This record gives C-alpha cells, sequence and structure tokens, in this order.
C-alpha cells in the first residue's frame, strides 16, 4: 500500500509498537538494549551511536585512520544527549520525507519494506523454516524496567544507526554466521547502517559542491535493497595496484558498489565479471525456489503460517506458479528484475531524477567533508526540493549546492579533528 | 635531516592491478543446437521501473510478530585503527615534487618566481613557475606608487595570456603542461610538442600497463547424426557466439582503459587545476608584498581594484582548463584507439581464423548428412567471416563529452 512514514519524539513513551526496546544482532543477547522507533514497516531507527566492533576510545581523533580513502572526521560528543538524539529522529524523518516525495523514492522504499529476509539459512534443510538465527530475528524487551527479564520477537528488514567514530563514513553492514552471509547468498538478511545527515561529503566537477543528504541516504538504502534480496554477492575484485610509489592504497573494490554508484562506473566492470555475478545471482534463486516447494514446517515457531510466506516470497522473488502450486523462474521475470534492482536503482539514475548533482564517478577526489547548518530550517533544505530552493533561486544549475553560491547551507570543519592518509615522500638522501 | 614532501593518499595514481579482470574469454565453449547469445546491458530505463507492475508488491506484509531469538550465534566485524603516515623513499621529481616546488611556507614573506625547480626544491623563498621567462621577470619587477597599477593591471592580464598558450596532428595542445608536472617520462625536459609528435598519448602515462588480452578459447562443436537442421543451426549459434566475444573483448578493452589509463589522465588534469592556482596563489604573495612596502601615504594615493583582479584570475584559470580538458580527453581517448583496441582487434582475428578452420572441418566431418550442400555452409561461414563487429563506445559511456573524442577516429 502507500508509505507512510511515522512522526514521533525521542521523550515519547516505549509502547511496544512503534517505540520499543531493542536488542540489536550485533549486541549478542548480551543484555544492552536500545530504545528504537519504527520509521516505516520493517524499518527502525536507532538514534545512537554504532559501537560494535569499535573501542570506547577509537572515537576519539588519534594519529592513525580506520580506511585510506576518506578524510575522517570525529567528533565524541555527537549524539550524547537527549535533545541531540531527538534532532536526529526529526532529521530521518525529513529525509524519508523527501525520498518518498518522488514515485521513484517510493519504489525504493516499498521495495525494502517488503522485502522481508528469507526465514532461513544456507544451514537450514530445504523442507524447513527457521526464525531463530540472528539475520531474521530481532528481540524487544516488554517488560518494566528494573523487572525479570521477558521478550518478545519481531522481523525487520532495516536497523539505522547513528554514525561510528567516522561521522562522514556512512555504511551498510550486512550478517555473518559462521563466515557466511545471507545477504549474499539468495536468502537476504536484516540490513543495518551508520547514517549522519549533518556532515556530507564534497565534490568538484573539473570538467566545489556539498552533497544532497537524501540521496547519501538513498545511495545507502540501495545497498539495503540489494541485501534484503540477497543479491549483494562476491565477484572478483577491482584491486589497486601497490607496486610503485605514486599508486593509490585502497582496499578491494567490488562491483557491487560500482552498480550502486552507476553511471559510467559500471563498464570497469568487465562483461565477463558482469555474466559472472549474474550467474551466480541466478544459482542462488534456483536454490530458493527449491526451497519453497519443499519448505513444510516451521520449528522455531509455530504461528507461522506456511502458505502465507511461501505467497510472500513468490512476490518477493518474482516466481511463478503452475496450477498445481510448483514454483519456477521465468527467465524473462528474474532478467528484468536482476537489471532492475542492480541498474535502475542507482545514485546516478536517483540524482538525475530528483535534480540533484552528484560526483562524476566513484574514483573522483574526495575533499573535505562539511557540516550543514540546518537541515530542519526550510530556507535551506525542503523536503520537495532539497537545497536547490526555486524561491530562494538556487534551482537553477545546481545553485543550492554551490559551496561558493549558497555559504550560509554549511561551515567550514576544523582541521584539527580531520584524519587524512597521508604518504611521506623522501628523497633518501642525507 | 631527512628531505620529506607530504602528499595525500588521494592525489596519487589510481591504477588497477591486472587481478582486477577475469580471463573467462580464454574458456572453452560448448556449442549446441539451441545455445543462445547473453548481453548483460548495464542500464535499465528508470521511466519504466516507475510503471513496471511486475515490481510493485502484490501481496500484504505480515505480521512482524515472532518467537524470542535464542541462538546468538553471529560475526561480529573488528575494526582497529592503522598509522595515517606511510614514509617512502625515492629519487625521482615526478608530479608531487613539481607541485610542492610551486608552494611556500607561511613565515616567507619576499618571494621570487623562477624558471629552475632545482632551486625552487632548495631555497624556500623561490617559487616555481612553468609559464615563459618574459612573464616571471615581469612578477618580479619592482616600481613606483604610480606605476603600481600599470604593473598590476598588466601582470593579471599577462597570466591569462601565458594560461591560454595553445598550438598545433589533431585537436588542440597544451604546450606547458610538461613544464608544469614532468608527469611519465623527462617531459619538462626537452620540447613538449616535438616529444608528443613522436610518442603521442603514452609519454605523458606516469605507469604504461600491460593489458589483459586472453586468448579467446576453443569452440566445440556437437554432432547430430543424419540431423541437417541441427547441424546448421549449430553452425549458425557458433556465428552468433562469435559476436559475443568480440563484444566482450570491447568490454575487457574498456574496463582496463578507464580504471587504468583514464584515472592517470584524471590525475593530470587534477594536477594542472592545481598547478594553475599555486601559480596565481604565488602570484597573490607577490603583490601583497610590494603592497606593504610602500608607506600610509603612497597606498592611499592608488586605490586597487582586487574585485577585478579575483575576477580576472578565477576566469583566467578557467580557460585554461578548458583548453586542458579538450587535450587530456583527447589524449586518454587517443590511447584507447590507438594503443588498446587495435592489439585486440589483432587477437579477434586470430580467433576468428582458428574458427574459421573449427568449422570448415566440421563441415567437413559432417559432408555425408549435409547432402550436396556443404559447399554452401563452406562459403557462407567464408563471407560472414568477413565481417566484423565494430567498436562503439557509447555502449560503455552515456551523455558524454568522451564519445564526440570518439567519433573523430577512423
Ligand atoms: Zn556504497
Amino acid at each position: 500500500m502507500p508509505v507512510t512514514i511515522n512522526n514521533f519524539n525521542y521523550n515519547d513513551p516505549i509502547d511496544n509498537n512503534n517505540i520499543i526496546m531493542m536488542e540489536p544482532p550485533f549486541a549478542r543477547g548480551t543484555g544492552r538494549y536500545y530504545k528504537a522507533f519504527k520509521i516505516t514497516d520493517r524499518i527502525w531507527i536507532i538514534p545512537e551511536r554504532y559501537t560494535f566492533g569499535y573501542k570506547p576510545e577509537d572515537f576519539n581523533k588519534s594519529s592513525g585512520i580506520f580506511n585510506r580513502d576518506v578524510c575522517e572526521y570525529y567528533d565524541p560528543d555527537y549524539l550524547n544527549t537527549n535533545d541531540k538524539k531527538n534532532i536526529f529522529l526529526q532529521t530521518m524523518i525529513k529525509l524519508f520525507n523527501r525520498i518518498k516525495s518522488k514515485p521513484l523514492g517510493e519504489k525504493l522504499l516499498e521495495m525494502i519494506i517488503n522485502g522481508i529476509p528469507y526465514l532461513g539459512d544456507r544451514r537450514v534443510p530445504l523442507e524447513e523454516f527457521n526464525t531463530n538465527i540472528a539475520s531474521v530475528t530481532v528481540n524487544k524487551l516488554i517488560s518494566n524496567p528494573g523487572e525479570v527479564e521477558r521478550k518478545k520477537g519481531i522481523f525487520a528488514n532495516l536497523i539505522i544507526f547513528g554514525p561510528g567514530p567516522v561521522l562522514n563514513e556512512n555504511e551498510t553492514i550486512d550478517i555473518g554466521i559462521q563466515n557466511h552471509f545471507a545477504s549474499r547468498e539468495g536468502f537476504g538478511g536484516i540490513m543495518q547502517m551508520k547514517f549522519c545527515p549533518e556532515y556530507v561529503s564534497v565534490f568538484n566537477n573539473v570538467q566545489g559542491y556539498f552533497s544532497d543528504p537524501a540521496l547519501i541516504l538513498m545511495h545507502e538504502l540501495i545497498h539495503v535493497l540489494h541485501g534484503l534480496y540477497g543479491i549483494k554477492v562476491d565477484d572478483l575484485p577491482i584491486v589497486p595496484n601497490e607496486k610503485k610509489f605514486f599508486m593509490q592504497s585502497t582496499d578491494a573494490i567490488q562491483a557491487e558498489e560500482l552498480y550502486t554508484f552507476g553511471g559510467q562506473d559500471p563498464s570497469i566492470i568487465t562483461p565477463s565479471t558482469d555474466k559472472s555475478i549474474y550467474d551466480k545471482v541466478l544459482q542462488n534463486f534456483r536454490g530458493i525456489v527449491d526451497r519453497l516447494n519443499k519448505v513444510l514446517v516451521c520449528i522455531s515457531d509455530p504461528n507461522i503460517n506456511i502458505n502465507i510466506y511461501k505467497n510472500k516470497f513468490k512476490d518477493k522473488y518474482k516466481f511463478v506458479e503452475d496450477s498445481e502450486g510448483k514454483y519456477s523462474i521465468d527467465v524473462e521475470s528474474f532478467d528484468k528484475l536482476y537489471k532492475s534492482l542492480m541498474f535502475g536503482f542507482t545514485e546516478t539514475n536517483i540524482a538525475e531524477n530528483y535534480k540533484i548533482k552528484t560526483r562524476a564517478s566513484y574514483f573522483s577526489d574526495s575533499l573535505p567533508p562539511v557540516k550543514i547548518k540546518n537541515l530542519l530550517d526550510n530556507e535551506i533544505y525542503t523536503i520537495e526540493e532539497g537545497f536547490n530552493i526555486s524561491d530562494k533561486d538556487m534551482e537553477k544549475e545546481y545553485r543550492g549546492q554551490n559551496k561558493a553560491i549558497n555559504k550560509q547551507a554549511y561551515e567550514e570543519i576544523s582541521k584539527e579533528h580531520l584524519a587524512v592518509y597521508k604518504i611521506q615522500m623522501c628523497v633518501d638522501g642525507i | 635531516n631527512l628531505q620529506c614532501i607530504d602528499v595525500d593518499n588521494e592525489d596519487l595514481f589510481f591504477i588497477a592491478d591486472k587481478n582486477s579482470f577475469s580471463d573467462d574469454l580464454s574458456k572453452n565453449e560448448r556449442i549446441e543446437y539451441n545455445t543462445q547469445s547473453n548481453y548483460i546491458e548495464n542500464d535499465f530505463p528508470i521511466n519504466e521501473l516507475i510503471l513496471d507492475t511486475d515490481l510493485i508488491s502484490k501481496i500484504e506484509l505480515p505480521s512482524e510478530n515472532t518467537e524470542s531469538l535464542t541462538d546468538f550465534n553471529v560475526d561480529v566485524p573488528v575494526y582497529e585503527k592503522q598509522p595515517a603516515i606511510k614514509k617512502i623513499f625515492t629519487d625521482e621529481n615526478t608530479i608531487f615534487q613539481y607541485l610542492y616546488s610551486q608552494t611556500f611556507p607561511l613565515d616567507i614573506r619576499d618571494i621570487s618566481l623562477t624558471s629552475s625547480f632545482d632551486d625552487a626544491l632548495l631555497f624556500s623563498n623561490k617559487v616555481y613557475s612553468f609559464f615563459s621567462m618574459d612573464y616571471i621577470k615581469t612578477a618580479n619587477k619592482v616600481v613606483e606608487a604610480g606605476l603600481f597599477a600599470g604593473w598590476v593591471k598588466q601582470i593579471v592580464n599577462d597570466f591569462v595570456i601565458e594560461a591560454n598558450k595553445s598550438n598545433t596532428d589533431i585537436s588542440l595542445i597544451v604546450p606547458y603542461i610538461g613544464l608544469a608536472l614532468n608527469v611519465g617520462n623527462e617531459t619538462a625536459k626537452g620540447n613538449f610538442e616535438n616529444a608528443f609528435e613522436i610518442a603521442g598519448a603514452s609519454i605523458l602515462l606516469e605507469f604504461i600497463p600491460e593489458l589483459l588480452i586472453p586468448v579467446v578459447g576453443a569452440f566445440l562443436l556437437e554432432s547430430y547424426i543424419d540431423n541437417k537442421n541441427k547441424i546448421i543451426k549449430t553452425i549458425d549459434n557458433a556465428l552468433t557466439k562469435r559476436n559475443e566475444k568480440w563484444s566482450d573483448m570491447y568490454g575487457l578493452i574498456v574496463a582496463q582503459w578507464l580504471s587504468t589509463v583514464n584515472t592517470q589522465f584524471y590525475t593530470i588534469k587534477e594536477g594542472m587545476y592545481k598547478a594553475l592556482n599555486y601559480q596565481a596563489q604565488a602570484l597573490e604573495e607577490i603583490i601583497k608584498y610590494r603592497y606593504n612596502i610602500y608607506s600610509e601615504k603612497e597606498k592611499s594615493n592608488i586605490n586597487i581594484d582586487f574585485n577585478d583582479i579575483n575576477s580576472k584570475l578565477n576566469e583566467g584559470i578557467n580557460q585554461a582548463i578548458d583548453n586542458i580538458n579538450n587535450f587530456i580527453n583527447g589524449c586518454s581517448v587517443s590511447y584507447l584507439m590507438k594503443k588498446m583496441i587495435p592489439l585486440a582487434v589483432e587477437k579477434l582475428l586470430d580467433f576468428d581464423n582458428t574458427l574459421k578452420k573449427n568449422l570448415l572441418n566440421y563441415i567437413d566431418e559432417n559432408k555425408l548428412y549435409l547432402i550436396g550442400s556443404a559447399e554452401y555452409e563452406k562459403s557462407k561461414v567464408n563471407k560472414y567471416l568477413k565481417t566484423i563487429m565494430p567498436f562503439d563506445l557509447s555502449i560503455y559511456t552515456n551523455d558524454t563529452i568522451l564519445i564526440e573524442m570518439f567519433n573523430k577516429y577512423n
């Protein structure tokens, strides 16, 4: 149905419906419960710092870096108080309203909501549904504070956290169990995001400009979409040559990251690799279709109706049913769906449709990030037009995003809190 | 003491490794009567996606409520920091060292432009300039208070004229890119137009990479006893698959071009942008110093329009960058069409010959079941493999200015 974004404050009481105490997948059941807010069906916002896999001290600017590709900005006091956590929620609500304000973004969202993870894993027998895995189920606490622990399970598609140590490094992480990823095997799994709306990336087309946070969020939501469909597969990556001094160092770049950006970048992935991915994705779907024809019981939950979820997955992966009830893959349906998911929803295609300026390539030079003064101020940023507000004379030629023209929309960032990976080039003499 | 220049990792050259590109073209292919071609267009029309009913959710979303999670088995990733500094040692004087020679510390007030690169590295009050020595000496001349406005107007005017130097043999060429960066091979040394007229775009490249061009693997056609139709279809399918391999090879070359050559030329474009700025920054600090020499009486007499100067300098660079973009883009496509595609065509023509021999021999082995039509199919194979699939860059890049460069070629 039509996507409805919810309204709420951080101060609002827990009602165990739209506002809950959630035990996220990486908490490992260690009793670390977070206050969670359902923004749309199957999408949750936790307005707190992402601390999973990081050390408390890592949130401080040190003589080191996490990733060599990012101008890394640290700020430990971001989202440290209730008033600040509330700003986060309302900003996320405003960005979500910007997304659904055009049909394309609305489709992206409804894809995400309805693209529920398969109730299983590679370890689950074909004849079975199993909810009792961390990539499918997440616990909510329904007990009064300081009482006998009583928990209940909910299905979730996406959980959005605030940023980790580096504010401008927005990532979408998937869930691995015993060195295997359901969101890479056709099953799909609960997706998580570390996101920050205030501190955006900067670029400059040589042939600068600050980035619209709704696009940055949509970029990440595409990753989420791939993860929920179990098509974020690993294939031969682009690896940089590091044998010479003048060569840039970076991590392996997966095709999935280049498809997601879109534009000219998919051409860096060879037709051979294109076909390898396609085949793997098809071979995963063939497994799923086989499972649905064989699934009889659900051991972990007796209240799961088998026919309901058989019909839903059929509608998720667009399987075809004959008169007897057997499911199969219609090659044309799969091809259309594959190409829509991989080459339809892209940062470039979306930017064109949303009249937002973006960087030209993934391999473009990145510049120091900027803090957006106020996203809740409709003279700066709106739901319908973002920064490029026409009644402020900012629509033409992306004037609203231009750093020279719209100087009041942004503040520059102190060099003391920026961590850039530098190469020290010495003469080798003296 | 160590003499170390600092450079951001992002300002280095990205060059994709040889292991980044699939070798799958080298594999054998089975050709059967019902074998069909596989193309994956890296594109999907956005206007269809909105209207496509086959992507709207047709079943209601189930309730979220379920049984509690008890199996907390999960892999939690661990993040540790790595040092933000990496020390390296080289005797080379590439883009980075040539760009550093165009900078100055904050402490230094009295600076002068020079044409000697080594003197610009050594003394922290000399700054390297890549414009004509006629410009350089004009930027170092001290004048009277009344002649100061005649100096500024002229020197900023001279900056524009020096930045738009372009002569000459396809498209336009900027002769001071070599002096500005010394990128690739001894670019500052000797004449740039001469060195280019000999080797072309290749001398600008910091690293010439080994191209991956696999030998396309043999086709293995299956036999069908006494079935003329399946034999003919197999020959057809083999011929259509041949086109698939040409297309694939072209994709492989492009993927290597973009991630290996075109990235270098992007850096060189960014390098020139920095150089032109550093030159305008050096000119600004020179004017600043000469202005401060005067007394309050001399300064008040002549009101300099600084609003016009910054406008003139920004526009001066803007015109120059357009010329540099034009030349460098043409170079990047030049290298594709002259040093990359023809090498692949060569190997694809080899594939054609191997396939021709394959097919004729296959026709030879089935001459009995083909009745008296074996010669007919022989010439069909002969005629078809005489026509090749031409390369078109528009398949790999949408709505671009690089296609205009490509359409210029024969
Ligand atoms: Zn991404």
